[PDB]
């Protein structure tokens, strides 16, 4: 028996993406900021190719796949990044791509101490737990289907049933080498648990990037054509309270 | 727009 599923969550897997940072000039708030800043940019063209090839994303209406991918991004991206972290550097330091590595100074010198902190526990995290590469593919695909509308989604049903089956495949892998019903069950909870910490830090990265576009005349950040028109358009609505996370526990 | 754009 083939494993359909992760044989094509495999597949889809998006390849090394470069920052286009220049590692040989001083470190500064602004050329650090300006550098995740294209790095979004670039993986948000890479995060919708694959989104677009997920089993069943197809037969989400346009403009719902278009807003799912616009609110969880943030989310994604970071948790990919943590992973990155993890399998790269033992989470010594953020990942964020081959040419933009985080050691403790640059994670100061960029103004969001505190939120890269939380990121590098997430990363340990997925030592910590011995998270597995089906399991983090599995959890990943989830993310893009964790934040909705308050208002409800042009074709809210679809959706609600895409979810229901990613959920689904993660029950299936963790019941892998699991004949304990016990066993999954905990580790269902421990997966969970893991994915909803990844709102609070998409949430105030939200803010941060959000604060950062009003005033990047200010200090010299440039924020690249799609990163601008999403981080003003929709990540407000999630600011406001009229997008909000899908939390398992709580 | 440019993001759109990834759809046409
Ligand atoms: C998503 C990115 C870039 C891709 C990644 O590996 C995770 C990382 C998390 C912090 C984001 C960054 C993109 C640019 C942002 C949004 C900055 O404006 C402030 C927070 C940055």
């Amino acid at each position: 028996c083939q494993p359909i599923f992760l044989n094509v969550l495999e597949a889809i897997e998006p390849g090394v993406v470069c920052a286009g940072h220049d590692n040989n000039q001083p470190d500064s708030f602004a050329a650090l900021l300006s550098s995740l800043n294209e790095l979004g940019e670039r993986q948000l063209v890479h995060v919708v190719k694959w989104a677009k090839a997920l089993p069943g994303f197809r037969n989400l209406h346009v403009d719902d796949q278009m807003a799912v991918i616009q609110y969880s991004w943030m989310g994604l991206m970071v948790f990919a990044m943590g992973w990155r972290s993890f399998t790269n550097v033992n989470s010594r330091m953020l990942y964020f791509a081959p040419d933009l590595v985080f050691n403790e100074y640059r994670m100061h010198k960029s103004r969001m101490y505190s939120q890269c902190v939380r990121m590098r526990h997430l990363s340990q995290e997925f030592g910590w737990l011995q998270i597995t590469p089906q399991e983090f593919l599995c959890m990943k695909a989830l993310l893009l289907f964790s934040i909705i509308p308050v208002d409800g989604l042009k074709n809210q049903k679809f959706f609600d049933e895409l979810r229901m089956n990613y959920i689904k495949e993660l029950d299936r892998i963790i019941a892998c080498k699991r004949k304990n019903p016990t066993s999954c069950s905990r580790r269902f909870y421990q997966l969970t648990k893991l994915l909803d910490s990844v709102q609070p830090i998409a949430r105030e990265l939200h803010q941060f990037t959000f604060d950062l576009l009003i005033k990047s005349h200010m200090v010299s950040v440039d924020f690249p054509e799609m990163m601008a028109e999403i981080i003003s358009v929709q990540v407000p609505k999630i600011l406001s309270g009229k997008v909000k996370p899908i939390y398992f526990h709580t | 727009s440019k993001f759109a754009a990834l759809w046409d």
